[PDB]
């Protein structure tokens, strides 16, 4: 296990887990909030 | 003795090396008489992969 | 060190050593360097201090406008009524504000850079009580109550200067959802807690579950 | 030397078999580490105290639904009881969150540094909220001294977590013979006592 | 006013793209059924639509001869005809995200490097340490000036040169 | 009109880069020390080093006129459909379609190239059969030097 | 004779891999290598594996011809929709009098059929509009790396580093440019993808909106 939570600590494993969350993040705040451009 | 100590990190002054204003610990120097004897070992590689090589006693200088 | 603001066991690094106030708050490390740590304790007091003096004007005056002795004007509207009157004193006070504040605040910007720095000729002749003890508590200021040798009395001017810093924040923000004043948002609280708070009435969160 | 989950099977190096409900079972290596295994005895028994803690509420109303009372079905209760409640919703969340995260918090900062809570910080308790161990704490609640005896805690132990798996294991049928049946537990209990090999979960109309 | 551009809400080629694009929609919507799920995709796409233009109507937007919304720049004037959502406030909330971005993964660097193989480290990440500086980065303004005030910003001749 | 005068800076300021580099550098770089003895124009050190593909200050320059071209065609795109729109009468021809680059595509080159490539029909030949067949010739002395 | 071309590059590298009369010792090198030297004249693209990476921009412009040979043909000869009176072909019969002529296939083929690509903006087909432009991004960013060289984009990631290391901010792993091989291979990549890319665009977007 010590071995597997290193594999996940590799670059392209961490970039992963990052993308889905800037990725997500953006799509849920165009999800709900549709079509900001003015910001109030 | 005629030079810097036994690991020992130097300073380098060649204008034309990889290493320039960039710091190495000293391997070793020979004491025959030798025009560059100063033997100088870096972590960074330069660019063919080869990360030691001597040196002379003016080009190198003490730390920062 | 004063208690932790975690009873448990969150180390702080810089904290141990003796300062106002010290709970050991500050998971950022803004204060590790000492030269600026310095610094952040005067805007703590310039910040605390004011702050009290203005939550006053807030709450001391709402009181008494709610129980109805006095017709003032709530802090959100105060700024509208003065300039409509007919004797006002319209926006050089903004300006005068800054040349004013501009004369003072140098001369403590330049004490906490050379502590104890004010010439013997600059100032007429009160060159002398201009002069601080320390850095953020002088001594001329204060007429009386400044002998004693346990001097941390400090400790309730910064448990009552950080709390004002809460509620200026608080005013600001209840006055922007709830649309009412301060003492206003109280009384509703205590005549119907669970319906008036910040989840359901007061919109900081998007919250519309109708079933 | 013990019991196991499969009799033959070599268990874990890991699992000594010091701890409460320990049958040589994890396949996925997971709790390997020690620092992780001082994490998952501490969710085990909170996923397991909490199962203990609803699984019963759910049996009361169901039983007291059966016989007559005024009690809904677990599901669709929280729908029902908040159309007809003074305290809107939103208001009854961040109480239900704002208090738990004081509880929360503290039980974390005794995992990560057991006896530090004990330091008389929070009302002057000093004795009592230290721990006695990572999952089991006294004190304050033990109030009747049924942990001051190793012979009888350490069975006691093996009680609160078998009672427990069972428990959670329940929740989880409450949920499956209900998106088939769309009945109470009770009724599905009292049907299969009623014709047994007859009711079953082949004659549901679902999972076939 | 200004830049000889007109309100989106006074001008008659914002309404004619109103009207235009909600047409195709609604020829669109009398092939399926009422009840039908694309009938309801169509209708949230008609309701979200009708948002969009009322809200960029509603948010003092300038629009142009030919209809669509212009942004201006200058703070001076963004400030002075109540356009300063536009372009000048969303300069500090990006600026601030960036250097956010900067402040840790310097940090990253500089500590990895204090211990032995910090190659190791760049391909094979600590996540309790970049997690860690992650979300202690919320005051990077603050550090910045504090290192350079301090002068531990910036290196001094201590880098390669070529000639 | 906007986007464009700073799609204009990035050519300036890039195309300035490759030649200040070429330049700056002639002398010496950290892969070759002394480029001064060799000369301005030299193939290659060699693939020692990592490679040492078009290092010297005559491949600056061979770069740069690659952007030199692009800079000005789009300088040069930028004059003839804004001049076209205002000849032809409709302005709103530019102001509209100018903001995104499929109106480039669609409403400059793929249309106003109709006169041009029917010089010489199968049907017959107009007076622009000469520039359609040097439209070709064009078409293809750029593809040989590929 | 795109084929008998295609097979002159493949068989050529095969025979002359082990050994050549300008480089009798290539297999001592190995399959892939980007060069002997500037010796002999230059040395550039001699191994088998630059014989693979030349032979892909032939296979492209063969079957580039194929492809094209099977869209207007069929179009025109053979696909239509039939009525009473014979068939109606798509465009018309063209194939005859046009394709002669390589104007033709500028004008008949790529000119004509465009239609359907360029107006797919607002409709279904929408993302076949923008495929055929990011195809060609694609396309003509490789030639930044079949036109260049490692030596100048190694010297520029020097004035870089210097930068990233005033601010203290450099890498442990040092930055180094591509291969040279490497930039070869990721140059017939984003080269094909975009060249290939682009018919997956025209042809969909022409043929589901059929002529
Ligand atoms: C030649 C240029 C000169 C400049 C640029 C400065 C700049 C400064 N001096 Mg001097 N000083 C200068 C000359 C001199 N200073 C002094 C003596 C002092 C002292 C003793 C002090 C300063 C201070 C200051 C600061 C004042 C900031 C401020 O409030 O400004 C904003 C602008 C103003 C204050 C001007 C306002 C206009 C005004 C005077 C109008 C007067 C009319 C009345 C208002 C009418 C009454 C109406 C009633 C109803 C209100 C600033 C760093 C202070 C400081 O920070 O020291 C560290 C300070 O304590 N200066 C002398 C005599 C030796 C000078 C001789 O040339
Ligand atoms: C330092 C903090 C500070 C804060 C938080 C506020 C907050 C406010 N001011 Mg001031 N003001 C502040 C300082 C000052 N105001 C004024 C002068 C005014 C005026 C003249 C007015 C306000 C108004 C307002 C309110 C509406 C904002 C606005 O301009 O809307 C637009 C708002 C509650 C306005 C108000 O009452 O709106 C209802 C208003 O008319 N403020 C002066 C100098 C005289 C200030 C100096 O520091
Ligand atoms: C720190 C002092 C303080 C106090 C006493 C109050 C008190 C109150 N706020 Mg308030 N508030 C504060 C700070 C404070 N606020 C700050 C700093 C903000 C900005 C983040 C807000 C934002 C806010 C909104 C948006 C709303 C309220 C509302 C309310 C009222 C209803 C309770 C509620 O919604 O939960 C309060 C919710 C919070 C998130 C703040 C609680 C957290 C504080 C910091 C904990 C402090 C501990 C303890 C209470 C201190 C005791 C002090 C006391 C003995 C004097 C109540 C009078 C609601 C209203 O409409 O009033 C009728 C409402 O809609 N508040
Ligand atoms: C399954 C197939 C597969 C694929 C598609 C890749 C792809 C990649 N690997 Mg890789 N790898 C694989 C298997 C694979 N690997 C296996 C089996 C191992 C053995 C465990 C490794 C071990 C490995 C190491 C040790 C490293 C990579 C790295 C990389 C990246 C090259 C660096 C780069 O161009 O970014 C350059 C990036 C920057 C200059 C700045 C950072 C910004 C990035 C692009 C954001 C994160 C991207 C994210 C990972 C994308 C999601 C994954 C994607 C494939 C869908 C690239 C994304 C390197 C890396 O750092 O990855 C990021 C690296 O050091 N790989
Ligand atoms: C220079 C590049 C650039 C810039 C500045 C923008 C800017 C924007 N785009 Mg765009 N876009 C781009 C490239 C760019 N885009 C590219 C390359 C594509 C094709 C892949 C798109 C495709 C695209 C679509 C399809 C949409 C946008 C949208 C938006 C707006 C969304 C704001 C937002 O996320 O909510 C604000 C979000 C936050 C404030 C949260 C972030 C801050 C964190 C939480 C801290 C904004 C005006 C959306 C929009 O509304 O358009 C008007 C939209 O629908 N864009
Ligand atoms: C979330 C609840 C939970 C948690 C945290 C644990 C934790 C633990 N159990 Mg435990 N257990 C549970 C539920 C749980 N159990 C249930 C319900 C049963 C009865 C079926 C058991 C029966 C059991 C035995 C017999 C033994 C343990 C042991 C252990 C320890 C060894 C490491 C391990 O596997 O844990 C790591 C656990 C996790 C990371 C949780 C992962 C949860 C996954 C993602 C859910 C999978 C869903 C599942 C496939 C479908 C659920 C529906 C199903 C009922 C049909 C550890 C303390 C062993 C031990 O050392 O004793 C102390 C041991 O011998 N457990
Ligand atoms: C943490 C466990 C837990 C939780 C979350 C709930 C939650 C709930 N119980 Mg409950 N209950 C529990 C354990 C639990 N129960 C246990 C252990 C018992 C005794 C064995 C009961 C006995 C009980 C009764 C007798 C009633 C509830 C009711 C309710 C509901 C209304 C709560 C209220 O009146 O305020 C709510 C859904 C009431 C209900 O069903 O709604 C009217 C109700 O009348 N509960
Ligand atoms: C290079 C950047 C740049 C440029 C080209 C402009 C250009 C302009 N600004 Mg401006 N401005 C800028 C940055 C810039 N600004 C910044 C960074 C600020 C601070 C937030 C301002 C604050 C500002 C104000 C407050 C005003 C302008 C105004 C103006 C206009 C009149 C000429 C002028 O500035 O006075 C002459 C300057 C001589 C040095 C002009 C369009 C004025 C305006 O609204 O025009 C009608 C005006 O009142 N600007
Ligand atoms: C099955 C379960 C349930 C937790 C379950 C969690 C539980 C039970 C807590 C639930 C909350 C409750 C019950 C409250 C409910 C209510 O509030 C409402 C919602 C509705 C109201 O009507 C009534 C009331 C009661 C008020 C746990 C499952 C975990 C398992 C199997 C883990 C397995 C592993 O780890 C090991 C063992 C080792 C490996 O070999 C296999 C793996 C996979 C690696
Ligand atoms: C450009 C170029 C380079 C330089 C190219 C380099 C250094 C490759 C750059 C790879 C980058 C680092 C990949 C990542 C690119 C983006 C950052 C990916 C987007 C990620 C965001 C979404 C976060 C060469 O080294 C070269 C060598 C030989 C012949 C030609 C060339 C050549 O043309
Ligand atoms: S690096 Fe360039 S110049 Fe040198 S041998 Fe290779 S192709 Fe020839």
């Amino acid at each position: 296990m010590k071995d597997f939570t290193t594999y996940l600590s590799t670059a392209p494993v961490v970039g992963l887990g990052w993308a889905i969350f800037t990725s997500g993040l953006l799509i849920e705040i165009n999800r709900f909030f549709p079509d900001p451009l003015v910001f109030s | 003795e005629i030079g810097p100590k036994r690991g020992s990190l130097v300073k380098v002054l060649r204008p034309e090396s990889y290493w320039y204003n960039q710091v190495g610990k000293v391997v070793s120097v020979d004491q025959s008489g030798i025009r560059y004897p100063v033997v100088v070992r870096f972590e960074n590689q330069n660019y063919a992969g080869v990360s030691t090589n001597n040196y002379a006693l003016d080009e190198i200088e003490e730390v920062k | 060190d004063r208690p932790l603001w975690y009873p448990g066991a969150t180390p702080p690094a810089h904290l141990d050593g003796s300062m106002l106030g010290d709970y050991g708050f500050d998971p950022l490390r803004l204060g590790t360097n000492p030269d600026r740590m310095k610094w952040f304790r005067e805007a703590e007091l310039t910040n605390g201090r004011w702050a009290m003096a203005a939550v006053v004007g807030i709450l001391f005056t709402d009181v008494f406008t709610s129980i109805g002795l006095v017709g003032l004007p709530k802090w959100w509207e105060a700024g509208a009524q003065t300039y409509p009157i007919d004797n006002q004193t319209l926006r050089t006070l903004a300006i005068i504000e800054f040349l004013l504040f501009g004369w003072v605040e140098t001369k403590r910007l330049y004490d906490l850079r050379n502590p104890g720095s004010q010439g013997d000729g600059s100032f007429l002749g009160i060159t002398d009580g201009l002069k601080g003890t320390e850095n953020g508590y002088p001594g001329g200021i204060f007429d009386p109550l400044g002998y004693s040798k346990t001097s941390p009395e400090k400790l309730d001017e910064l448990q009552n200067g950080r709390l004002a810093m809460l509620a200026f924040l608080g005013f600001a923000s209840t006055a922007a959802v709830n649309g009412q004043g301060p003492i206003e948002s109280l009384q509703t609280h205590l005549a119907d807690p669970f319906h008036v708070t910040f989840a359901t009435n007061g919109v900081s969160i998007p919250h519309f579950t109708e079933f | 030397d013990r019991p196991l989950w499969s009799p033959g099977s070599e268990p874990p190096a890991w699992l000594d078999g010091s701890l409460a409900g320990d049958y040589g079972f994890d396949p996925l290596h997971l709790s390997e580490e020690p620092e992780m295994r001082k994490w998952m005895v501490q969710a085990e028994l909170v996923h397991c105290r909490w199962a203990m803690l609803g699984v019963a509420g759910i049996l009361f109303t169901s039983i007291g639904a059966k016989a007559g009372g005024n009690f809904p079905d677990w599901y669709d209760a929280g729908k029902e009881l908040q159309k007809n409640s003074d305290i809107p919703l939103g208001s009854l969340i961040f109480t239900e969150l704002l208090l738990f995260g004081w509880v929360e918090t503290k039980r974390l900062y005794d995992l990560r540094n057991p006896g530090s809570q004990g330091d008389g910080s929070f009302l002057g308790i000093t004795d009592g909220l230290k721990g006695k161990e990572n999952g089991y704490p006294g004190g304050l609640f033990d109030p009747m001294g049924m942990s001051k005896n190793e012979a009888s805690f350490k069975e006691a132990k093996q009680k609160e977590v078998k009672n427990g798996r069972l428990a959670m294991l329940a929740f989880v049928g409450f949920i499956a013979q209900h998106h088939a049946t769309h009945k109470s537990p009770i009724d599905n209990l009292l049907d299969h006592v009623a014709d047994p090999f007859h009711v079953t979960f082949a004659t549901n109309g679902v999972s076939i | 006013d200004i830049a000889g551009l007109t309100p989106c809400s006074e001008s008659k080629a914002y309404n004619k793209l109103e009207r235009k694009e909600l047409k195709v929609l609604d020829k669109r919507l009398k092939q399926y059924e009422p009840g039908s799920a694309p009938y309801l995709a169509l209708q949230a796409t008609k309701e979200r639509t009708e948002n969009r233009f009322k809200t960029y109507a509603k948010q003092g937007l300038l629009c142009g001869n030919d209809g669509l919304p212009h942004l201006i720049s200058d703070p001076g004037l963004a400030l002075r005809f109540n356009h300063a959502g536009e372009v000048f406030i969303p300069t500090f909330g990006f600026l601030y995200v960036a250097g956010y971005i900067g402040h840790v993964g310097r940090q990253y660097i500089i500590l990895s490097k204090e211990d032995a193989k910090p190659t190791d480290k760049e391909i094979i990440l600590d996540v309790p340490l970049a997690l860690k500086l992650a979300f202690q980065g919320w005051a990077w303004p603050l550090a910045s000036i504090q290192e350079l005030r301090n002068g531990s910003l910036l290196e001094k001749d201590e880098n390669i040169t070529v000639s | 009109d906007f986007l464009v005068h700073h799609a204009i800076a990035l050519g300036l300021h890039t195309t300035t880069l490759i030649l200040v580099k070429g330049a700056l550098d002639a002398r010496g770089s950290k892969l070759m020390p002394d480029k001064k003895d060799f000369g301005y124009s030299f193939p290659c050190d060699g693939p020692g080093r990592g490679g040492t593909c078009d290092i010297s200050a005559y491949d600056a320059f061979y770069l740069a006129v690659f952007w030199m071209l692009n800079t000005i065609g789009w300088v040069t795109f930028y004059w003839h459909w804004k001049h076209l729109t205002l000849w032809q009468g409709n302005v709103s021809q530019f102001d509209e379609s100018s903001t995104y680059l499929m109106g480039w595509l669609r409403d400059y080159l793929w249309l106003n190239s109709s006169q041009l490539i029917n010089g010489y029909n199968p049907f017959g030949m107009n007076s622009l059969s000469v520039w359609a067949w040097t439209f070709l010739f064009g078409h293809l002395v750029y593809a040989t030097g590929f | 004779f795109t084929i008998h071309v295609t097979v002159l590059i493949l068989l050529k590298g095969v025979l002359f891999a082990r050994s050549s009369r300008l480089i009798p010792d290539k297999a001592n090198l190995g399959f892939r290598f980007p060069c002997d030297g500037p010796g002999r004249g230059g040395t550039c693209q001699v191994s088998a594996w630059d014989h693979v990476f030349l032979g892909l921009f032939w296979m492209y412009n063969s079957l580039s011809i194929v492809i094209f040979h099977f869209s207007w043909k069929m179009q025109s000869d053979v696909w239509g929709t039939v009525t009473d009176s014979g068939v109606s072909h798509i465009t018309g019969g063209n194939f005859a009098q046009s394709a002669n002529t390589i104007n033709g296939w500028l004008r008949d083929f790529l000119w004509a059929q465009s239609s359907q690509v360029i107006q797919s903006y607002g409709s279904a087909l929408s993302a076949y509009g923008l495929m055929f432009l990011g195809a060609h991004f694609v396309w003509a960013f490789s030639l930044m790396f079949l036109f260049s060289g490692r030596g100048y984009w190694q010297e520029l990631i020097e004035s870089i580093v210097w930068a990233h290391n005033k601010l203290r901010v450099a890498p442990s792993i040092q930055p180094r440019a591509l291969s040279i091989t490497q930039g070869r291979a990721v140059g017939v990549a984003h080269y094909l993808l975009g060249g290939i890319a682009t018919t997956w665009s025209f042809f969909l977007a022409r043929i589901i909106a059929v002529g």
